[PDB]
């Protein structure tokens, strides 16, 4: 065997090694977060109820009337949990907050970047699926809001830019798979491109200047 | 520089106070100057006070 | 191929329903993808091919590389899915002069030029679903100085999702087309 | 066989031009005959 | 007519630069005084790049020397080639720096940097063409990193179209000389990483390595690691000022050394380093130049290339030499130590040579390298940054200057986000399935 | 009433035009002055030096050549070296800023500003000239300026002058050779435009040379000198028959009609046959027989591509010296029965063979040896398709990832036109394909 530049590759048949294969694609290890430490607590006004149609959370509150600044952010960290009693929570709690509500997203648009990259970063593709999906339900559930993440598109495209090789390749076997949109490649690229649609002219050359592969509309 | 033609992008030494000439005797006033200049100042045959305009 | 076939008004050729819609279509691939998907817009299925360089994935209509068909049929329609994306296709026909040429169409073609071989004409897409209803014989005629017999082989290009590529006599307007096309 | 020096380089010869780099003088010429 | 306007920023850049300007000096045969009397003919060609001429015959520097601390400055002057310089490009504030990234960079570097401004601005208008920049300094001090990069950020801002040159020493991993190096380094990287075109990562433990192993030097002190600094820093620069059978100038190499706009962090070395005996019982070829070039321990940086794969690599050659040699020995090391390059790159490896040698080496080579292996370096200096922020151990001389919280998890976010590309572009291959 | 102006635009175009131009000086009896002597003279006459030098009043001869980069660092030394009285400095056109292996760069945003003097300065040398047919360019197709500004100093060439011939000399990037990291970018899109406003392309690589100077010449580690010394014998000995009078003249038309079938094939190779050392010439008679073989062996061509994964089209084989027409008449003879060397079913004639009375010059502080005989050997073969198969590789290898293509869309070119020249390479190949088939 060799090891890398020196005499020992100059031989005859020397069978060099190889590089450490360095921490992409990998799954990192997890971390416990805000959201557990705070509903193990008991602080957050929801509860889950078992309907007929489906799952449905149960809010105890006027969901109108709520300090966003303080529970978007915490729902938005909560999305990094894989144990399945407080992933549902995450999700639905941004779904609903972020549906029923509105012209309270804006000031809290500069807070929920640290979480949304940490959901984002965390190499498992179920987590990234769930918060590609929050996202295009963030950016259009309001308005003034998809060109108000135009700064900040350099801290959650970096890691857009690695998944948008998967696809299934069945030539003519149709994917069945696909109510529930489980491959990432066709997710980010409908990220992208509703990050194109909302977010006005100056969009497209941040999103080149992260996705070098990006195909413009318009 | 000395046999430098016309156009030369090369930098010639004393070259922006020759006055009102082409290229080629700009030239040979610049290096004249600067010959000038390094044989007065390592050899010392003028006085104090002589070596300058 | 296709030299004892009746050829008729219509001759499909490719469509997305069926058992294998890409039999005698060749299928190279890299960096990038092909697949069968339920379109959101016309409720069925539909191709799907793209990748980053579009050159590189694409399919050809006869499998063999040597083997070339023979279709009368003058005109040539594509339903194809605008992506606003790079999407090329090019045809090869033959003539009375019994050479082989060939036209290419591309989305990021600007001028129509002409060589003895290749006329890269460019050509613009609408918005959602439509047709591009090309005319062989007629792009033969004005462009070079001779006329269509059969055209060899057709190539579908990247960026696009692919739907009934067929060739027709008459371009039947809207309404003498039947309604499975 | 060889009825010329020009078929002794041109057919039997191994070398790729395209493909082999920085050969010298005897890794041209090399035949089939040789290894077999 | 192309030329380069210099800066030096700090305790170790105005170290460094004056080294610099104490080789490139007698590369030019320019003495102390300032005045030529070298001997080859090539000498005063392309003085214009770098110098001025002066009436009387001299030749100033082109160089703007910027500190905070006014005891820094004389020390320069007093050196063997500090009487050189203008006095006018002199800034320098009264009180220190304090080794804060702060007072660099917020409330003492906001009342110097206009005076550097307009220095830098005389200088670099009275060219009638100019090339870029050029800034050498250290990622761990505080007036090397809090005011030579806020003077990257507002050059940058009036001159986008030019290229600019930083020389960063960027603190080593087990030598440690200041408590706060992990701050002010995260800090200045989040920001140099939008501000400058090329940008090179030395290592003081390397530059270490380098003269215990290879030069086996004795004692060797903070002279001859400058000096090493300055053998690769003015190698880049041969092409502009000495012909060559193939230039390549600052932005050639800008261009194929950089794939995407983010990854221009390179690693510098020098091809021809012997020990004091050894060079006399030294045989000096191509094939003997290329073991040393490419080789780990001669890396300037203490980041190991054979923990990654080689992005793109360039190799400037000073010296008469052939080109089929330099051709064939970059076609070898590239063939079979294949698993160590970018296989979606087909070649990797820029070549380029000068006529003129370094004096007393009659074949010379300088290398820059832009590998995977510089993710270990960010990822070391974040590991040293997070136990510090953690407990927030030194904040209060920081943010009681006055600063937000987030102003620091924003650095942390940006090298992250640094890491995770070059990561992502070691794993990447030339088909996009494999790694799934 | 012949001549032919010379375009060297790139540091690779303008080094290999001091070998050219000290080649045509010692080809007649012009000393480096620009002047010939009057203690001695030799046997020229008026029609010799007309198709590449031009006369004044005094004395003083005058080449019809235009020296161009974006960069002074190699037109300084032809201002202050040896030859530096010969040319008239106002052809000498030196820029400021680099094209930094840039397509974008010397296409839009530098050659943009300097194309209006050199264009000029043609017309001024084009005017000079009684006759038509020059215009010989010279380039490299993997720097910037070269592939940059050279396509647009042919794409103004082209609606300037209409139809003339834009004579194109190439240095196309070896297979497994490059000094330069963004070459197959460069050659792609120079050959969009070489492809269609050049009339026949020549094609040479560095590689191949530095196998032949190993080889044929003994020389160990060559430089860069004595392959532009081999190209630019090449390059004399096309205009052989328009300087000295021979058996069977070719005038430049005359064999472009011949070597080039379809208004895209036109990227011939070259050889050359009696390429040997002085310690190897005097020892062997090179007969018209064995030079002849020469051109046609396999480690013999300047392109790396074996001819025998192809078909041959038309050969050129333009001879000069000691050769009379029944030797070159066997000699092809020869060749047309050996079942290895293919020849298309379209084509029955095949060669094309022209002879030059004027033997080869040497250049003092050369490396080849005064041969009486020489050939020239012009191949327009299907081989040179593999060749290009492999730059759609390396352009498929980078650009489906995008990368270096932002420094390209940074100066006025939009994204699809590498696609764009990519389809128009894909074309070439399938044309390439399809004229290589037999006739059923
Ligand atoms: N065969 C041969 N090739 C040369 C010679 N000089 C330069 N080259 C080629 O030039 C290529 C590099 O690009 P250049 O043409 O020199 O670059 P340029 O046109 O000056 O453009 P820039 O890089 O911006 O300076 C290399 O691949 C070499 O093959 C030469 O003397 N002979
Ligand atoms: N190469 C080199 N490095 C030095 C020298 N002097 C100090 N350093 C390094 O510079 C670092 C301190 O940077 P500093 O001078 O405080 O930067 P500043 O605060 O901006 O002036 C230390 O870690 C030293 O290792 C020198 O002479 N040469
Ligand atoms: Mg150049």
């Amino acid at each position: 065997v060799s090891e890398g530049f020196t005499v020992k590759a100059m031989m005859k048949n020397s069978v060099v090694r190889g590089p450490p294969s360095a921490g992409a694609f990998k799954e990192r290890p997890t971390k416990p977060t805000a959201f557990r430490k705070f509903y193990e607590r008991g602080d957050f006004p929801i509860a889950l109820e078992h309907d007929s149609k489906g799952n449905k959370i149960a809010w105890k509150v006027e969901i109108e009337k709520l300090d966003y600044h303080h529970y978007l952010p915490l729902f938005f960290d909560g999305l990094c949990e894989m144990t399945f009693p407080y992933e549902f929570f995450a999700r639905q709690g941004i779904h609903d907050m972020l549906e029923h509500g509105g012209n309270k997203i804006l000031p809290v648009i500069p807070q929920l970047i640290i979480p949304i990259k940490n959901a984002l970063n965390l190499r498992n593709r179920q987590v990234i699926c769930v918060t590609l999906k929050v996202l295009q339900h963030l950016v259009v559930s309001a308005e003034m809001v998809g060109e108000a993440l135009v700064p900040y598109y350099r801290q959650i495209l970096p890691i857009l830019n690695i998944f948008k090789n998967k696809n299934v390749n069945s030539g003519d076997g149709i994917d069945y798979s696909q109510q529930k949109r489980e491959n990432i490649g066709d997710l980010i690229q409908e990220t992208l491109e509703a990050f194109e649609r909302y977010g006005g002219e100056d969009a497209f050359i941040n999103i080149k200047y992260m996705v070098p592969t990006y195909e413009s509309c318009l | 520089q000395r046999k430098a033609i016309s156009g030369y992008a090369g930098f010639v030494p004393r070259f922006a106070w020759v006055m009102g000439m082409n290229y080629r005797d700009g030239v040979t006033q610049a290096m004249d100057e600067f010959d000038k200049s390094q044989f007065l100042l390592r050899n010392p045959i003028c006085a104090l006070g002589e070596r300058l305009p | 191929m296709f030299k004892n076939t009746f050829q008729s008004g219509f001759l499909s050729i490719l469509y997305s329903i069926g058992s294998k819609p890409l039999q005698i279509w060749d299928k190279k691939v890299r960096n990038g993808h092909i697949k069968r998907i339920t379109d959101n817009d016309i409720q069925s299925l539909v191709l799907e091919i793209e990748g980053t360089n579009v050159s590189t994935t694409y399919i050809t209509c006869p499998a063999d590389p040597k083997k070339t068909l023979g279709i009368k049929l003058p005109f040539l329609v594509m339903i194809i899915k605008n992506l606003k994306k790079y999407f090329t296709f090019e045809v090869q026909v033959l003539d009375d002069k019994n050479v082989r040429r060939r036209f290419r169409a591309s989305n990021y073609q600007s001028t129509t030029r002409v060589k003895p071989f290749i006329c890269t004409m460019p050509m613009r897409l609408d918005d959602g679903w439509n047709q591009i209803q090309f005319n062989l014989s007629d792009f033969t005629r004005r462009a070079y100085g001779t006329n269509y017999i059969e055209t060899l082989r057709v190539q579908i290009h990247a960026n696009c999702r692919i739907r009934r590529v067929y060739f027709s006599d008459r371009l039947y307007s809207e309404d003498e087309l039947p309604a499975e096309f | 066989e060889i009825p010329k020096d020009d078929l002794d380089f041109r057919l039997a010869a191994l070398y790729n031009h395209h493909t082999g780099t920085f050969k010298n003088k005897s890794e041209i010429l090399t035949h089939q005959e040789t290894i077999q | 007519m192309r030329e380069i306007v210099h800066l030096q920023a700090g305790q170790c850049g105005n170290q460094i630069g004056a080294k610099f300007w104490e080789v490139i000096s007698d590369e030019h045969g320019i003495d102390p005084t300032g005045t030529y009397h070298g001997d080859s003919d090539l000498q005063l060609e392309r003085i214009n790049v770098y110098y001025n001429e002066a009436t009387g015959g001299k030749y100033v520097p082109r160089a703007v020397l910027v500190d905070l601390e006014p005891g820094t400055m004389d020390s320069v002057r007093s050196g063997p080639f500090g009487q050189i310089f203008r006095p006018d490009n002199f800034v320098f504030g009264q009180s220190g720096a304090g080794n804060n990234w702060a007072k660099g960079h917020y409330t003492e570097g906001a009342e110097l940097v206009d005076s550097v401004l307009d220095v830098v601005r005389k200088e670099a208008e009275s060219c009638d063409c100019l090339q870029g920049f050029q800034l050498t300094h250290s990622l761990g001090g505080g007036t090397g990193s809090g005011m030579g990069t806020l003077l990257i950020s507002k050059i940058r801002e009036e001159y986008p179209d030019r290229i600019m040159n930083t020389f960063s020493v960027v603190p080593s991993p087990k030598v440690s000389d200041t408590v706060v190096e992990p701050y002010n380094a995260t800090l200045s990287v989040h920001q140099l990483v939008e501000n400058t075109d090329e940008t090179y990562c030395i290592d003081n433990e390397a530059l270490y390595d380098i003269c215990f192993r290879t030069l086996k030097l004795t004692t060797p002190t903070y002279g001859d690691l400058n000096h090493l600094v300055s053998a690769t820093m003015s190698g880049v620069t041969t092409c502009l000022r000495f012909p060559g059978q193939l230039n390549a100038d600052l932005r050639k190499l800008a261009v194929n050394m950089v794939p995407f706009p983010r990854l221009h962090f390179f690693m510098p070395g020098f091809a021809p380093l012997t020990s004091r005996g050894s060079q006399q019982y030294r045989a000096l070829t191509v094939p003997e130049l290329t073991q040393q070039m490419f080789d780990a321990k001669n890396m300037m940086a203490a980041c190991d290339p054979r923990h990654g794969r080689y992005l793109t690599v360039a190799a400037v050659f000073r010296g008469r030499m052939s080109m089929k040699e330099v051709d064939e020995q970059m076609l070898n090391v590239q063939n079979k130590n294949s698993s160590y390059f970018v296989e979606w790159i087909p070649n990797n490896v820029k070549t380029a040579v000068c006529d003129i040698p370094p004096r007393g080496l009659k074949m010379s080579a300088t290398f820059i390298g832009n590998s995977t292996a510089i993710q270990e370096l960010f990822k070391r200096i974040s590991e040293q940054f997070t136990a510090m922020f953690r407990r927030k151990a030194f904040l209060h001389w920081y943010t009681g200057e006055g600063m937000d919280e987030m102003e620091f998890t924003e650095a942390e976010s940006n090298m992250n986000d640094l890491v995770s590309e070059y990561q992502q572009y070691q794993d990447a291959t030339a088909e996009e399935e494999g790694e799934f | 009433m012949r001549e032919c102006i010379s375009i060297h635009v790139g540091q690779a175009g303008v080094q290999i035009g001091n070998a050219c131009w000290e080649l045509y000086c010692l080809e007649h009896g012009i000393q480096p002055d620009g002047q010939m002597p009057s203690d001695k003279t030799i046997g020229g006459g008026d029609d010799s030096f007309n198709t590449f030098f031009s006369e004044t009043g005094a004395g003083k001869h005058v080449p019809r050549a235009v020296f161009v980069d974006l960069e002074p660092t190699v037109v300084d030394e032809v201002r202050t070296g040896t030859y530096r009285q010969l040319f008239h400095p106002e052809q000498l056109i030196t820029g400021k800023e680099d094209a930094a292996n840039n397509y974008a760069r010397g296409h839009y945003t530098i050659g943009k500003e300097i194309v209006d003097l050199v264009l000029d300065r043609i017309r001024k040398l084009a005017d000079l000239c009684t006759g038509l047919q020059g215009f010989l360019i010279f380039h490299s197709f993997g720097g910037g300026t070269g592939s940059g500004f050279a396509s647009l100093l042919m794409e103004r060439l082209s609606v300037d002058y209409g139809k003339k011939s834009k004579l194109e000399f190439a240095i196309y990037p070896a297979p497994q050779v490059s000094t330069a990291v963004v070459e197959p970018y460069n050659s792609i899109l120079t050959t969009h435009t070489t492809l269609e406003h050049s009339d026949c392309a020549f094609m040479v690589d560095n590689e191949a040379i530095y196998d032949i100077c190993r080889r044929n010449l003994d020389i160990e580690r060559p430089t860069y000198t004595n392959l532009n010394r081999l190209i630019g014998q090449i390059v004399s000995s096309i205009t052989a028959s328009l300087r000295f009078d021979g058996a069977l003249n070719v005038d430049l038309t005359e064999f472009q009609t011949n070597l080039v079938p379809y208004p895209r094939i036109h990227f011939p190779l070259a050889t050359y046959a009696p390429v040997i050392s002085a310690e190897k010439a005097y020892h062997e008679q090179l007969s018209v027989a064995e030079i002849t073989n020469a051109c046609f062996e396999p480690a013999n061509q300047m392109v790396k591509c074996d001819p025998r994964h192809g078909k041959y089209m038309a050969c050129c084989m333009l001879y000069r010296g000691d050769v009379v027409p029944k030797d070159v008449n066997a000699a092809i003879a020869t060749i047309k029965t050996k079942r290895t060397i293919q020849f298309v079913d379209w084509c029955p004639t095949g060669f094309k063979v022209g002879i030059n009375y004027q033997p080869p010059t040497v250049v003092p502080g050369g490396d080849l040896a005064k041969v009486q005989r020489a050939v020239c050997m012009l191949s327009n073969t299907t081989a040179i398709a593999e060749a290009w198969a492999r730059l759609d590789h390396k352009l498929d290898l980078m650009y489906a990832k995008r990368a270096f293509v932002h420094w390209y869309v940074g100066e006025g070119m939009e994204e699809g036109e590498f696609s764009e020249a990519r389809e128009d390479l894909a074309a070439l190949e399938k044309d390439y394909e399809e004229v290589g088939v037999d006739s059923v």
